[PDB]
């Protein structure tokens, strides 16, 4: 009357628990496994948002030039038309060339930015990567855990005492 | 590599380019700046150099006006080397601490506006506005109050009349006035003792007050001096007390520094999924959601899931999930949860990831709209619950990478609707002999039977059995609002509970925001000294909050601005778990509100997070650098790492994070070393007017901490019946991730050590430790050390307990280090017996073979010590349950509670626990011949 769905190597209860030492061993290999990606996943996630972070810095950066940029270009003004009214236009040359020692150096703000966002792409595909693989491996861990505990049940019914339990454990 | 090259934006437009020190400060590269923008155009139109101020992007991105021109350029850090000349103007106090706060709890004020969330600006506004006015407020409070905030008393849990000398002295003046006192004097009354000495070789005592030499505690109060920490230390260790006469002016220096009601909404409940992103899953599988409603963890109705889609990255259902509930039955709190999962097709199942969501907003509102939802990625457990009602309601901050559900609730009412309020719900809610007996028998999970006539006689558990509110909440059928508006309605009138059953009432079973009302209604009655014993409990159950604004945000905050010492800890409590994304919001929050009420604090901290940061800097140095070349050479190198300006005078000078009231003043660098096994942490010595540290990186101290504040917790239980065990309580704190620091014992060694120089070294190293008469005295403090360690590490379960990790004073007290696991955690789980060690029993036995009057009382000093502990058995299974908030791998189950249930043997009467105790103590008194006979 009562069919449970017993899978379990239904024999001799030394072989059940050996398969119970070879479930319980793969069991702890496959968890190690999962841990060293969950650290690479939680390394991945701040080294992500730390890059994220250092390109609002880069934004913040830029920003500031540009406003130096503007302010120059609003100052300069009065002073240049006075200058070349005067002859001063060695001066007018002095500070033209300044300006555009400033634009440069935008300019190599601007590569570096570009840089880390190619990283962060990088690293972004490299996070989407190793949550992929943790996916592809927690359904093989849970069944081996289903599977240890269900010899475990098996072993416990049959009357194993807790001290070969352990050994099959170890 | 000592230069770096700059780049200066003068307010004229001239750019200007040089290399300066890294080391120098700034004032020092304003001059160097000054001296070459002469040589540039424009020059003449700049004002003075004290006119204008450096301006920088910060580590944390964002803009910082640089005032402190005695800040070096390396400590500055900025994020490129540009620095902006800007003019001296604004609040400039509010944008100082605008930007020293960015800095101190780890993550950038811009990054809450960013958030661009109603919920987050209107927390931010509000708490603001509260810490800022009781910093207001404690500014005008007089100096006898200011120093209590400052410095709170650090008194015994509580002596005879004995009579001691100590030595007074006044403010800048090497002659000290020595004489005695009595035991019992109360501080005042030596106060004016030493004021008639100085006259007399005309101020009043009450203008003055008693500061201990060295260190931020001072003496005050209408208390017994015995009562006194310092004091009390100074009896037993033999000491003279050294104490500073201050005038209460040196005090004040210090302080000079629409309406469509929605039970007439009959309709079920139903959302509407959408999309699925970012979904990282196998191909040849498909992807199925499954959603239902909870209140705490209790499911509401039936758990609808979706179909099977095809696995792909952007997954699209269009589906509309029903639930078995009305919208006019949904509390709350009503907690909805999904689960996104990969099955095999029908023709191992995987919990892709989850994501909870409130029904009603922070404002009462029932949410509706389009909602995105950032998931968790699922980690596989041993309750295998596809759905994670226990989780954080926050989203998952990884915003352009994570995946999440495209999900929409629909419109239900022209006008939004609300949550009824107080006055609406107990309009509601106001609506024998044979029964009592069963009512006492339940009370004293449930069944469904059981469930239904507490349930039925909730009047009589509300007039008869007030401690059991906490079971008459969880029988209450929160999916009906008419018996929640009932059981609301006794809520509204229960009497108020002790703090033990309102330490309960905070779990996450207890979800409602009322409950947890009444909960911090009972828990303001805590002390100072008592909330102190639970702030690690109550911050790690602010995870289990739903809201920004919340009841205990706001008792926490409240405390901490009241007392200074509360607010030094709970500072450190949430800036430790900053890089967990989890609550990195909430407690930045948290953290930002209490800064802006404590601007004096902010200095401390300010200089601890740069110590902090230097030691990090210096074990990685340590840790590279120790692989490579032997432990002898490397010392060296650490030393020449150390004595640098910017490390030196970053390490020195600071108050302690272990304890705001200890002074690390000078570091000795020659004492400074480390060690050479795993993690390599770092002992780092001080000398002020002798203390050290140990700052570990690599491990979470969390677990250390809650160990080694159970066992100080043991301990004030037992001085409170009057049963000192001499313990040796030192701290353990988390300052970030995996990092902390552990306070360092003076005048101690490990077993091992003292037994490498038959194996009588104990006792003749107690010997020459404490010589002649001081023997017995030693010996007694080895008995009742080793009595309630022994008693502490069994009930904890903390097995794996050998020389290595026992210590002794040269008092002789013995105490632990390295509790790597507890509730029977091993190398797997087993309770772990009652341990004697045959070399320890030596010691307590006077060396004889056969001491029983000896033995006897130090069975009875177990025994008295276990039995208190099973006194307050309720307490630590309370402040274990909400300390499984903490994600604590070895703390994660009710079978970890059990451990305690059972170790403590908390369902025998005191009788028969106390047979068994003698059993496995007389077994293990036998077990412990054998250990070393083999
Ligand atoms: C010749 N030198 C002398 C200096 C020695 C030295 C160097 C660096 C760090 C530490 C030392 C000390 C030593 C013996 C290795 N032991 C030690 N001492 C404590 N103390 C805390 C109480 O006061 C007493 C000192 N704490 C721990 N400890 C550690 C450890 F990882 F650091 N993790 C812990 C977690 C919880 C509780 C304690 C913990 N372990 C190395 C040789």
């Amino acid at each position: 009357m009562y069919q449970q769905d017993q899978v379990v190597k239904e024999d001799n209860i030394e072989a059940v628990g050996k398969k119970l030492h070879e479930y319980n061993t793969q069991f702890q290999e496959k968890s190690r496994e999962y841990d060293r990606l969950y650290e690479d996943y939680t390394r991945t996630s701040q080294e992500i948002q730390m890059k994220r972070t250092a390109i609002e810095a880069f934004n913040e950066t830029i920003k500031i030039f540009e406003e130096q940029c503007q302010t120059q270009e609003r100052y300069s003004k009065e002073y240049i038309e006075k200058f070349k009214r005067e002859g001063n236009e060695t001066e007018i040359q002095r500070i033209m060339h300044n300006y555009e020692k400033l634009k440069s150096r935008i300019s190599e703000i601007v590569d570096s930015r570009r840089r880390l966002e190619e990283d962060l792409k990088k690293q972004a595909a490299e996070y989407r990567e190793i949550d992929k693989r943790m996916n592809s491996i927690k359904p093989d861990l849970i069944q081996l855990r289903k599977t240890r505990d269900q010899y475990l049940m098996w072993l416990t019914q049959k009357g194993v005492r807790q001290k070969k339990l352990n050994e099959w454990l170890g | 590599n000592q230069s770096v090259v700059v780049d200066f934006l003068l307010p004229t437009g001239v750019y200007l380019n040089f290399p300066v020190s890294r080391n120098a400060n700034l004032s020092t590269i304003k001059q160097l700046l000054w001296h070459r923008a002469q040589y540039e155009p424009l020059f003449h139109m700049l004002s003075g150099p004290e006119a204008y101020v450096f301006t920088c992007i910060n580590q944390t991105a964002e803009q910082q006006e640089l005032e402190d021109e005695q800040r070096r350029l390396c400590d500055v850090q900025p994020f490129l080397p540009v620095l902006r000349l800007v003019a001296r103007e604004g609040d400039r106090v509010k944008k100082l601490i605008n930007s020293q706060i960015s800095l101190l709890i780890g993550k950038g004020l811009h990054e809450f506006d960013s958030l661009c969330d109603p919920e987050v600006n209107d927390f931010r506004a509000k708490m603001c506005q509260f810490c800022e006015e009781a910093a207001a407020r404690r500014q005008q409070l007089g100096w006898e109050a200011w120093l209590q905030y400052s410095f709170p008393l650090q008194l015994e849990p509580s002596l005879p009349n004995r009579a001691l000398l100590v030595n007074v002295k006044f403010e800048g003046s090497e002659e000290s006035f020595t004489f005695q006192v009595s035991t019992k004097d109360v501080p005042l009354a030596l106060m004016a003792c030493a004021l008639r000495k100085k006259a007399t070789v005309v101020e009043q005592p009450e203008d003055y007050t008693l500061q201990v030499n060295g260190r931020h505690e001072y003496l005050y109060g209408s208390y017994p001096l015995c009562q006194f920490q310092y004091i009390c230390s100074c009896l037993h260790s033999g000491l003279t007390p050294h104490l500073t006469m201050v005038h209460s002016s040196s005090i004040l220096a210090m302080r000079d520094e629409s309406s469509v009601s929605l039970w007439s909404l009959e309709q079920p409940f139903r959302i509407e999924l959408i999309q699925g992103s970012k979904v990282n899953a196998d191909e040849r599988m498909k992807l199925v959601v499954q959603a239902g409603l909870f209140h705490g963890n209790e499911m509401l109705c039936k758990t609808v899931s979706s179909s099977e889609v095809s696995v792909c990255s952007e997954p699209v259902w269009k589906q509309r999930l029903e639930f078995d509930i009305n919208i006019c039955d949904l509390p709350r709190m009503a907690r909805l949860c999904f689960a996104l999962y990969a099955v095999i097709e029908k023709a191992a199942d995987c919990p892709i990831a989850w994501a909870n969501l409130m029904l009603f907003d922070y404002k009462d509102q029932l949410k509706t709209g389009e909602r995105c939802l950032y998931m968790w990625p699922s980690v596989p457990d041993e309750k295998g619950e596809l759905l994670n009602p226990t989780g954080t309601v926050r989203s998952n901050p990884n915003t352009d990478s994570a995946a999440a559900l495209l999900i929409c609730l629909p419109e239900v009412a022209p006008h939004p609707v609300y949550y009824p309020a107080l006055e609406k719900i107990l309009e509601l809610g106001r609506h024998t002999e044979e029964e009592q007996l069963q009512l006492r028998e339940i009370l004293e999970e449930l069944y469904e039977h059981e469930k239904d006539l507490v349930w039925k006689l909730r009047h009589e558990v509300q007039e008869h059995f007030p401690e059991a509110l906490a079971r008459l909440l969880l029988v209450t059928k929160w999916n009906k609002h008419e018996d929640v508006a009932q059981m609301l309605y006794l809520l509204c009138s229960w009497p108020e509970l002790p703090v033990l059953s309102a330490l309960e009432l905070l779990d996450f079973s207890f979800p409602d925001c009322h409950v947890g009302s009444f909960a911090i209604k009972s828990l303001r009655k805590l002390t100072d000294d008592e909330l102190f014993q639970y702030l690690l409990q109550l911050v790690q159950v602010l995870k289990y909050e739903s809201y920004l604004d919340c009841e205990l945000t706001k008792f926490l905050l409240d405390r901490a601005l009241a007392n200074r010492k509360i607010g030094h800890f709970l500072f450190w409590h949430l800036r430790s778990e900053m890089h967990v994304p989890s609550v990195a919001l909430r407690f930045g929050l948290i953290l930002e509100a209490y800064c802006r009420g404590s601007t004096h604090h902010m200095k401390v901290l300010m200089k601890q997070g740069e110590a902090l940061s230097k030691l990090k800097a210096l074990n990685d140095f340590v840790k590279l650098s120790s692989q490579k070349t032997p432990k002898p050479q490397t010392k060296e190198l650490m030393h020449l790492c150390m004595r640098q300006e910017a490390y030196l005078e970053a390490l020195s000078h600071l108050q302690s994070p272990l304890d705001p009231s200890t002074l690390l003043a000078e570091v000795c660098v020659e004492q400074c070393t480390f060690m050479d096994s795993k993690m390599k942490p770092l002992w780092i010595m001080y000398s002020n007017e002798s203390v050290g540290i140990i700052f570990k990186n690599g491990d979470d101290l969390r677990q250390d901490m809650l160990t080694l504040q159970m066992i100080q917790l043991m301990d004030v239980l037992w001085k409170q019946e009057g049963l000192d065990l001499r313990m040796t309580p030192y701290g353990c704190l988390p300052t970030g991730d995996r990092t902390g620091l552990i306070e360092v014992v003076l005048r101690s060694d490990t077993i091992a050590n003292i037994q490498l120089n038959n194996k009588d070294a104990l006792l003749n190293w107690l010997k020459s430790k404490n010589p002649g008469e001081a023997l017995d005295r030693a010996i007694e403090e080895f008995t009742l050390s080793c009595a309630g360690y022994c008693v502490a590490t069994y009930v904890l379960g903390i097995g794996d307990r050998h020389s290595d990790n026992i210590m002794i004073r040269e008092s002789g007290q013995l105490f632990h280090i390295d509790f790597g696991h507890f509730l029977g955690n091993f190398k797997n789980r087993e309770r772990v017996p009652f341990i004697l060690t045959y070399d320890f029993v030596h010691v307590i036995q006077q060396g004889k073979t056969n001491n029983s009057e000896k033995f006897e009382r130090f069975r009875g000093y177990c025994e008295r010590a276990y039995t208190i502990l099973r006194r307050h058995g309720l307490l630590f299974l309370h402040l274990f349950a909400l300390m499984r908030a903490a994600g604590l791998p070895e703390l994660s189950c009710s079978k970890d509670i059990q451990y305690l249930k059972d170790s403590l043997a908390l369902g025998k009467t005191e009788e028969e626990a106390l047979k068994h105790f003698r059993v496995k103590f007389n077994e293990a008194l036998r077990e412990s011949w054998k250990t070393k006979v083999n």
